[PDB]
């Protein structure tokens, strides 16, 4: 249930990150290394993965 | 972005998969095992694209649905049982989980009773939940597959480091692989599936590949946009008329061969794989996930011993959820759909969870 | 919700010819809360939705009355605030709001908005009026203001921030009928509650017609897109307080779709579709990848998915 | 015969209560409680020809639909339990008792399960049935009020007697008088009582007059004609009016003043008055029939001690049958009346009694 | 839910009875005094009073 | 029982034109047990029935194809006899079984009856064609074989034997045609499944029109009244196999009555109602002492009450 987003912020295990425009939080347990140029996957408030230059 | 919705890409595609079906030995059935997938099938109306001999079915892609009722049942009774012990619990748990029925009544209804329950969106909500009121004991009845699980383990991590106390969940986690196996093995027939984008983010495509190797099934770990589907009921016919048996990484933009690494370790700390049961779909073998011996303090059910009802019915007359979740057949197939089964007033967990396949099929109004 | 005041007409714009034309009278009540909201206020709101019933029904707003039932120990300033947009926006019509009535209650409630509203149409217009071939327009983006309240509850804050599109569009509609005249527009419906989809199916079953609708041409945000889609609810189902759904003959739905977009109000209007002989009383979307699908009125509010 | 369904009678009467309800005081709501008097109303469409101001309701007259879940998820139970303890019991009831819905399933899906459960139609037929096979015990779920009370303790004499052995009975019999009182002192109201007519049969009159001499409601022991109940209409509308409260046996075709005393008589040998349970009215004091201390041998539930599952609902979410049973509503006044609740696919109790208002109104389509 | 019916036939505590033309016996358990002659109400097969000539 | 077969025309009687005339064929199924009950068995019903099929579409039984699936070890005069029935009963109509095919299979199940039938009408007639004012009238008794069947079942026996009304109406049917003009019967259904009320519903609802019928003249024996109390359902949800509703112009109404009433098959025939413009798709039900409700159809097949 998904939905792509660019991260703008980082805080440690707590990034946050932008859907089209929508400012979210999103932790970054399962993520450590995930810098604000990074675009992850948010499931649930959380970071699965990160994108890829496909 | 576009490229992956562009009705360009898709109509090619549509006409390539037009095109192959067209020198098909027969009728190819394509399995899918996740919600998201039957949301996106069924909402941009793919179906309404594919040959006559080209079929996609569902399969038991919804956590919530499969979530046995003697586990749900077996919450409201702590629920009780801690309040006739002074312990007044707050119980926090997904919207859709939050209404599935039960012969002994719903979540909502604890809830019209005095109770504290709670709808949250993630695992984390619960977690800042449990801070906020540390002289309650906050309880997350937990469920879903590796996608949700991760969260979960994580998070309990950061319980286990902060070692919090009053941080406690009702385990009932599942497999997705397994079940895909167990069906295969229990007669629901497919030429092909379309192995879960998100699941195959966490066990990555590596969780997937025993089941190629034992059945010979061609798989696709695909994505969510229209075109993804499409491009992997592409392969699939493919893969099924030259005869291999391979899985393909469609959704490699963000799936690692191996998955997230990171995860699989955190959940392989907290969770210990054991036989669980899925709801109208009988007791499948290691495809649950409860805390290991060691973390046996946040499971909930260490504190509290309950008594379950025996001979409690999974669905009510009627329903044919479990051949739905099967691939044995559409909502469209059951006698009650649209009728006196809707979102509204639901017979069955097929259509309350926000991923069943039957929700979805009346939410889209299937052609 | 049962219909029991409609056998014990009723319920829906009431038309009454006199002299040439016909006097046409409506009422609706608001109980919405929060009195206020992003781009709007339970004032706005009253007159807004007063004056676009009357619209659809192809009359001219002639008078306003309003009934305010304040419950008792209501802040003042917020019942100063709400009079205010009231006054602000029936001069946007414009439009008098001839008479009032007020009524203090023991009970707390904050405030009850009750309106009623007089219109002259030569021409009455109807969502039953809609013809086989005739093209189907929406006036603006959809879902402004059911996703831009319930984002306000849900945190979700925006860039540049969404805001409801409240406001009455009688401007938009006479603008189209004196452009190709009102005999050439079939019928109109307000995507108020229940949405776009939900009006554009009682068109559909009140013309016994079927309704064919391009996903790829409905004009909507991308703040609503984002934000739909984290709800788990699509734009198309949400609430619209500033838009109106219009079916016109097809040999003027080039013109009137111009005249929209002449205006700020319409400034966004949209050809979505057209009106067809199959499916009867049914909506048929082609969704953007060229499939098919019905476009069903939800069963009751939303919640997210 | 005819003179009692004789066309010119109830056009006669009809007139003369149009006449009487013209210089009425405001709303007259007469109510019965006996489910064939509501069958009455309906199929001749009675209703149909009552002034605006004239109203006839309907009230706890169905002896099924008041039966306690609890009691009939126990029963279930002590089949299991009898099973687990090498006794296959033959379990008899009446026919729309066998489909009653329960969170715990009904005694037709007991039946699915290989238990032998009989539909029988008198406490005879499960008598000819126990003689028949008297290796395994056969019990009786036997609900009712005094009308079939009778019956059933009166071949209980014909067991004691024979001193038969395999001649058991789980007792959920129902006192209607008391109901009646329960009603009054809890609301629901009305000016006039159509008391049931069989029902007075058995008790007869005498045991009606208390309520009267208590509350100064007038009542009428009326039949099941079309005319009978147009008579005990008028009668009452008068009473009404002329400001008395006083009972009129206008079956007395059929009604000794003080009822039949050999039945009375035999009831109370085998019966004792105890606080029962009314499904989805809640407890009524006196108002149930438990076999006496003595006779403890008959009821079933003696030799069975079984745990009832706690928290069973009465009623599925929106089944508005208890303000039905209590003269509070039609069943057209129900959101689920016609739509999600028919006879096919029920809801509530009321719409699978035989004597439920709810049937009658789908049955007989409600104008 | 009862039918008027005629008796035809006694024999002890096991009467029989006539409805508009069926033969279907009755219990008298509760009528211990009925005479062919006499016309019953019949409830799940028990005799519970006998009629009159009003 | 869902209508997949349908979309996967079909499943009603079908009228091909041909030089003036139109052929009408039909085919139908029979599963009944017992094979054998009160006033017939399985092969007259089986002709019975398809007779009555091309009766009440206006089309003279031309011919008649019959297969039958034998289950294997079947009481071969069991057989037997229902072939005589069946050659019995298609002489009274008359019309010859031409052609037939028999299949004999290993699993038990004694026998069924396939039958097919083709039938020639100048003048179609359908459940379609009921106008308002127009009369409607049934040929005979209600409740008979469902009543007969279903008492055979409970050990109900009667005074003089009730038995089942199964039989061809062509007669009755023809002779009303030949009495007052097919261009007269306005529209025809055969209350067998369901009962009276079930065709009635139908044709009221086929022909969009409110049927309004006194319960006074409905047609019911001696019998069949006392055993639908007794086993708690009405005659007017039984099935009958000997029947057919009629729906007439209200001047021949009378005309028609007499024409039936000549007939064996049709002695006890009657009018019972008539069309009417309110309530359109519904049966109104006028009760013996002047009171109203509906006849709605059964949902499913009946239990006792
Ligand atoms: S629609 Fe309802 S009732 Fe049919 S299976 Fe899907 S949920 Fe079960
Ligand atoms: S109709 Fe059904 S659901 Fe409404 S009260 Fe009567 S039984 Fe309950």
């Amino acid at each position: 249930l998904a939905v792509p987003g660019k991260v703008i912020e980082v805080n440690g295990p707590v990034a946050v990150v932008d859907f089209g425009g929508v400012k979210r939080e999103v932790r970054l347990d399962l993520m450590p290394d995930t810098k604000p140029g990074d675009w992850v996957i948010v499931h649930t408030g959380f970071a699965i993965e990160k994108l890829d230059e496909k | 972005f576009e490229a992956y919705r562009s009705r360009e890409v898709a109509m090619k595609l549509v006409e390539k998969i037009r095109e192959e079906a067209k020198t098909l030995d027969g009728e190819i059935r394509i399995m899918h095992v996740c919600g998201t997938h039957e949301d996106t099938v069924t909402r941009h109306g793919i179906r309404s694209l594919l040959p006559e001999n080209v079929k996609v079915v569902s399969g038991p892609g919804c956590p919530v649905c499969i979530t046995p009722v003697e586990d749900i049942v077996a919450m409201q009774l702590i629920m009780r049982k801690a309040r006739e012990e002074g312990e007044e619990i707050i119980l926090t748990t997904f919207g859709d989980m939050y209404k599935i029925p039960t012969p002994m009544g719903s979540f909502a209804d604890l809830k019209s009773e005095g109770f504290d329950v709670r709808i949250v969106y993630g695992i984390f909500d619960t977690y800042r939940i449990a801070k906020e009121n540390p002289d309650k004991t906050v309880v997350h009845f937990s469920p879903g597959f590796e996608t949700t699980t991760a969260p979960a383990a994580g998070m309990l991590n950061v319980a286990a480091q902060e070692e919090l106390e009053n941080f406690k969940i009702y385990s009932v986690h599942r497999l997705t692989p397994p079940a895909v196996e167990v069906l295969l093995k229990q007669g629901t027939v497919f030429q092909g599936l379309i192995a879960p984008g998100h699941v195959s983010t966490i066990i990555g495509v590596k969780g997937w590949e025993y089941l190629t190797e034992k059945y010979g099934i061609p798989q696709v770990v695909a994505g969510f946009e229209p075109n993804d589907v499409l491009m992997a009921i592409l392969m699939l016919i493919r893969m099924y008329k030259e005869g291999e048996a391979r899985i393909i990484n469609e959704y490699e933009r963000a799936v690692k061969y191996e998955g997230n690494v990171v995860a699989q370790k955190m959940i392989d700390k907290f969770f210990e794989v054991v036989d669980a049961k899925w709801r109208a779909l009988g007791v499948f073998p290691k495809s649950g996930l409860e805390l290991r011996k060691e973390w046996k303090d946040f499971e909930i059910r260490s504190f509290y011993k309950v008594e379950v009802p025996k001979n409690l019915p999974d669905l009510e007359k009627g329903c044919r959820c479990g051949a739905v979740l099967r691939g044995l057949a559409l909502p469209t197939d059951c006698p009650l759909f649209g009728k006196t089964c809707t979102p509204r007033h639901p017979v069955g967990p097929c259509m309350v969870s926000y991923e069943g396949t039957c929700q979805i099929f009346y939410k889209y109004g299937v052609l | 919700l049962r219909d029991v005041i409609l056998k014990t007409a009723l319920d829906d714009g009431a038309t009454i010819p006199f002299g040439d034309k016909h006097i046409v009278f409506t009422i609706d009540g608001h109980t919405v809360k929060p009195l206020f909201f992003p781009g709007g206020d339970i004032g706005r709101l009253a007159v807004s939705g007063t004056v676009n019933d009357l619209a659809v029904m192809g009359a001219e707003p002639i008078a306003l009355a309003n009934s305010m039932i304040i419950g008792e120990g209501l802040d003042m300033e917020v019942l100063k605030r709400v009079l205010k947009s009231m006054d602000e926006t029936a001069r946007e019509v414009p439009v008098p709001i001839v008479t009032g009535d007020t009524k203090v209650v023991e009970d707390k409630i904050e405030m009850f908005v009750i309106t009623a509203g007089i219109g002259i149409a030569e021409h009455p217009v109807s969502d039953a009026g809609a013809k086989v071939g005739d093209a189907v327009l929406v006036s603006g983006t959809i879902g402004d203001h059911g996703i831009a309240l319930m984002s306000h509850r849900e945190g979700i804050a925006f860039e540049t921030e969404l805001k409801s599109d409240v406001a009455p569009i009688w401007d938009v509609v006479k603008a189209v009928a004196e452009t190709i005249g009102w005999e050439n527009i079939h019928a109109m419906k307000d995507p108020t509650r229940a949405g776009l989809s939900n009006a554009l199916n009682e068109i559909a079953r009140k013309s016994n017609v079927g309704i064919l609708v391009r996903e790829a041409d409905i004009p909507i945000r991308p703040e609503v897109r984002a934000a739909s889609e984290m709800l788990g609810i699509s734009p198309y189902d949400v609430a619209n307080e500033g838009k109106v759904v219009m079916v016109v003959a097809r040999e003027y739905a080039e013109e009137a779709l111009e005249a929209m977009r002449k205006t700020e109000k319409g400034r966004n209007a949209a050809i979505i579709g057209e009106v067809i002989a199959d499916y009867r009383g049914k909506v048929l979307l082609e969704t953007g990848i060229g499939g098919k699908r019905f476009m069903e009125p939800p069963e009751g509010d939303p919640v997210p998915r």
